[PDB]
C-alpha cells in the first residue's frame, strides 16, 4: 500500500445502482413489456 | 533442475515461479471436468427403451445401443470412434465412455418416447406419429399434410440415414 | 487399487451413491456412518422406464409455479501499480540504469489504464438502458 | 447460508492472492549480496552497485510483465460474463423469451433483477406441471366417411365417450363441428375411429 | 556462473508453453459453451432461429 499500489473507485455508485434497478423494477411491474418497446 | 543438488541450492533464489506455474496448470486441468459436466448431464434419470419398436415404421436401429457387444456404443459411434486417433504425466478423465454412452441413451429414448415435455417436468407418453403432427404444425404445415403421405416420408427418412453410414465408411 | 493410483486408508462397498468429493475413473470418496471413510463407484442416478404403445397419453391436471436465482458477477477490481516506484524506490542512482530499458514501463501502464476504461464500460453496459426513472405509485 | 454466493468470491480471492504474491515477491535476492538496496548503496561503490543492481531490475521487469500478462488474459472471462448478463437482461426482462432452459429450467413467465457486490442476481419464474391421468387416443374420427381432425388440442376418451382437449391443461369438451376440420376420406389414414358429431 | 544461463532459458521456455496453453483452454472453453448451448436448445425443443 506504501509501495506505490494503489486503487480507484468506480464511477458509478451503490446508490446510483439501486436507482437504476428500482426503476427497472417498477417498470416491469407498472408497463409490462411495452416500456422497453417504446 | 534434474535432481541435482547443487542446481536446487540455486534454483530457490527465484522465489515462487514453480509455484504460480503449478496453481496455472492445476487451475487448467480441473476445468475440463465441468466443461464436460456441463455439456452433458442435462437429464435427472436414467430413461429406457421399451423391447418393442412400434415407431409408425420409421427405423432407428442404426443409432439405438446394441446390447451384445461389451460396450453400449452403437453402430454410429463405433464407426466415429475407429475413424480418429522429466515429470510429464497424463491424469485420466473422471467420466468413462460407458457413462457418455448411458447418457446419450438415454437423451434419446427421452426424446423419442416423450418428445420435449421431458425437459420441464416429468416425461409423458406420446405416439410418434402425433409428435410429428407437432413438430409440423411448427412450421405452418397442417398435420394432415402428414397423415396423408406419412408412408413416403417414412421411407426417405429410412433412406436419408444410410447414406450417412457411407459418408462415414467412405 | 484403482486405475487412478493406490488408495490408503477407505473402505470399499459395492453400494453406491452421489459423489460428494471426486477421485477419477468413476472412483469416488465420502465420509460416511461408527464413522469411516468409504470409497465406491459413482452412481449416475435412479433408473426409470416409460410404458409407450399406442393410444395411450397422459394429460396433466395441476401445476405448480417455482422460483429459481441466478448469480454472475460484472466486474473486477481496477487495480493500478507505478512502474518506476516498485522497480527503483525513488533512487536516482537505480533509475539511470532503468532508463536503459526505453519505454516498457510506459506501455505497462498503458495496458492497466485500459483495463481502467474497459471494466466502468461493462458496469454501464449492462444497467442503464432505461431512458427515464420510474418511480412506484 | 452464505455459500450461496460462492462464484462472486473467488474473484476476490483470485485477485488478492496474485496481488499478495507479486507484492510478496520482493523479497527475494535474485542473487545480489541483499533484497535492500539502501543496504547496497551505503557499503558498495557505484562502479559495483551498477555490476549489482541489474539483476534485481531484471527479475521486477519479468515479475511485473507476468502480472500484467495474467490480468490481460483474465479479463477476457469478466467481459465474456457481462456480455452474457447484458443479453440475459436485455432478453428476459424486457420480455418473454421462448429459447428452452435459457432462463430456470420450465416455461418461462417473468424475472427480477437485484444488485450484488460486483454482480447481479436473476429471480425467474416458472410454471411446472405436477399430476398427470391416463388417457386413450385417436389421431382422427370418421363420420359419413369423412375424416375429421382437431383444430386445436387433442382427441382422448377415459374409454366410453371421446372428447377433445387442449394440450397441457385437461379440459373435456363435447366434440362439436367448429372444433374440427375435415380432410380426404376414412380410407387413406391408419388408426382412424368410428364417432359422431354434433 | 553456467548453470543461470540453462536456468533461464528453461524457465522462459516453460513460461511460453504454459502461455500458450492458457489461450488454448480459453479457446476451448467458448467451444465449450457453445455445444452446451446447442444441447440444451435445440435438441430438447424446436427452435426458430
Ligand atoms: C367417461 O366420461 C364420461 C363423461 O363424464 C362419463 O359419462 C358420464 O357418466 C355419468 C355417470 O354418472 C353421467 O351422469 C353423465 O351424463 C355421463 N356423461 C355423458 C356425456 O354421457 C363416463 O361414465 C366415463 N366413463 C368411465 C368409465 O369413467
Ligand atoms: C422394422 C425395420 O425397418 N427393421 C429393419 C430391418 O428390416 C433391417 O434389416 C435392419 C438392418 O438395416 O434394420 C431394422
Ligand atoms: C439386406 C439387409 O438389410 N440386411 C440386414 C443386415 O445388413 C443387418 O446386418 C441385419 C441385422 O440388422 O439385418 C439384415
Ligand atoms: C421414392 C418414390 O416414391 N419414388 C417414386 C417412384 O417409385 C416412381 O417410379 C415414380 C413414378 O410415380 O414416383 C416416384
Ligand atoms: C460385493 O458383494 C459380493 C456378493 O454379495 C461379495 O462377494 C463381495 O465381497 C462384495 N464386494 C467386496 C469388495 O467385498
Ligand atoms: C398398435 O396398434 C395395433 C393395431 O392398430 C396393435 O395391434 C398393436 O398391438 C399396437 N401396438 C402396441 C399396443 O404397442
Ligand atoms: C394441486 O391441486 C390442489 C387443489 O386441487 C392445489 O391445492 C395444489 O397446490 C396443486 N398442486 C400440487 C398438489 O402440487
Ligand atoms: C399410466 O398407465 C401405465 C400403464 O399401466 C402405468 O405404468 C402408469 O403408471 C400410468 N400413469 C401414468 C401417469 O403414466
Ligand atoms: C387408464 C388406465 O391406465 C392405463 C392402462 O393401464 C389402462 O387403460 C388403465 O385402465
Amino acid at each position: 500500500k506504501f509501495n506505490g499500489l494503489t486503487v480507484l473507485p468506480p464511477l458509478l455508485t451503490d446508490e446510483m445502482i439501486a436507482q437504476y434497478t428500482s426503476a427497472l423494477l417498477a417498470g416491469t411491474i407498472t408497463s409490462g413489456w411495452t416500456f422497453g418497446a417504446g | 533442475c534434474g535432481d541435482s543438488t547443487e542446481c536446487s541450492n540455486l534454483l530457490l533464489q527465484y522465489g515462487s515461479f514453480c509455484t504460480q506455474l503449478n496453481r496455472a496448470l492445476t487451475g487448467i486441468a480441473v476445468e475440463q471436468d465441468k466443461n464436460t459436466q456441463e455439456v452433458f448431464a442435462q437429464v435427472k434419470q436414467i430413461y429406457k427403451t421399451p423391447p418393442i419398436k412400434d415407431f409408425g415404421g420409421f427405423n432407428f436401429s442404426q443409432i439405438l445401443p446394441d446390447p451384445s457387444k461389451p460396450s453400449k456404443r452403437s453402430f454410429i459411434e463405433d464407426l466415429l470412434f475407429n475413424k480418429v486417433t522429466n515429470g510429464l504425466t497424463v491424469l485420466p478423465p473422471l467420466l468413462t465412455d460407458e457413462m457418455i454412452a448411458q447418457y446419450t441413451s438415454a437423451l434419446l429414448a427421452g426424446t423419442i418416447t416423450s418428445g420435449w415435455t421431458f425437459g420441464a417436468g416429468a416425461a409423458l407418453q406420446i405416439p410418434f406419429a402425433m409428435q410429428m403432427a407437432y413438430r409440423f404444425n411448427g412450421i405452418g404445415v397442417t398435420q394432415n399434410v402428414l397423415y396423408e403421405n406419412q408412408k413416403l416420408i417414412a421411407n426417405q427418412f429410412n433412406s436419408a440415414i444410410g447414406k450417412i453410414q457411407d459418408s462415414l465408411s467412405s | 487399487q484403482t486405475r487412478a493410483g493406490c488408495l490408503i486408508g477407505a473402505e470399499h462397498v459395492n453400494n453406491s451413491y452421489e459423489c460428494d468429493i471426486p477421485i477419477g475413473a468413476g472412483i469416488c470418496a465420502s465420509y460416511q456412518t461408527s464413522q469411516s471413510i468409504i470409497a465406491y463407484t459413482m452412481s449416475l442416478g435412479a433408473e426409470n422406464s416409460v410404458a409407450y404403445s399406442n393410444n395411450s397419453i397422459a394429460i396433466p391436471t395441476n401445476f405448480t409455479i417455482s422460483v429459481t436465482t441466478e448469480i454472475l458477477p460484472v466486474s473486477m477490481t481496477k487495480t493500478s501499480v507505478d512502474c518506476t516506484m516498485y522497480i527503483c524506490g525513488d533512487s536516482t542512482e537505480c533509475s539511470n540504469l532503468l532508463l536503459q530499458y526505453g519505454s516498457f514501463c510506459t506501455q505497462l501502464n498503458r495496458a492497466l489504464t485500459g483495463i481502467a476504461v474497459e471494466q466502468d464500460k461493462n458496469t454501464q453496459e449492462v444497467f442503464a438502458q432505461v431512458k427515464q426513472i420510474y418511480k412506484t405509485p | 447460508t452464505a455459500s450461496a454466493l460462492g462464484k462472486l468470491q473467488d474473484v476476490v480471492n483470485q485477485n488478492a492472492q496474485a496481488l499478495n504474491t507479486l507484492v510478496k515477491q520482493l523479497s527475494s535476492n535474485f542473487g545480489a549480496i541483499s533484497s535492500v538496496l539502501n543496504d547496497i548503496l551505503s557499503r558498495l561503490d557505484p562502479p559495483e552497485a551498477e555490476v549489482q543492481i541489474d539483476r534485481l531490475i531484471t527479475g521486477r521487469l519479468q515479475s511485473l510483465q507476468t502480472y500484467v500478462t495474467q490480468q490481460l488474459i483474465r479479463a477476457a472471462e469478466i467481459r465474456a460474463s457481462a456480455n452474457l448478463a447484458a443479453t440475459k437482461m436485455s432478453e428476459c426482462v424486457l420480455g418473454q423469451s421462448k429459447r428452452v432452459d435459457f432462463c430456470g429450467k420450465g416455461y418461462h413467465l417473468m424475472s427480477f433483477p437485484q444488485s450484488a457486490p460486483h454482480g447481479v442476481v436473476f429471480l425467474h419464474v416458472t410454471y411446472v406441471p405436477a399430476q398427470e391421468k391416463n388417457f386413450t387416443t385417436a389421431p382422427a374420427i370418421c363420420h359419413d366417411g369423412k375424416a375429421h381432425f382437431p383444430r386445436e388440442g387433442v382427441f382422448v376418451s377415459n374409454g366410453t365417450h371421446w372428447f377433445v382437449t387442449q394440450r397441457n391443461f385437461y379440459e373435456p369438451q363435447i366434440i362439436t363441428t367448429d372444433n374440427t376440420f375435415v380432410s380426404g376420406n376414412c380410407d387413406v389414414v391408419i388408426g382412424i375411429v368410428n364417432n359422431t358429431v354434433y
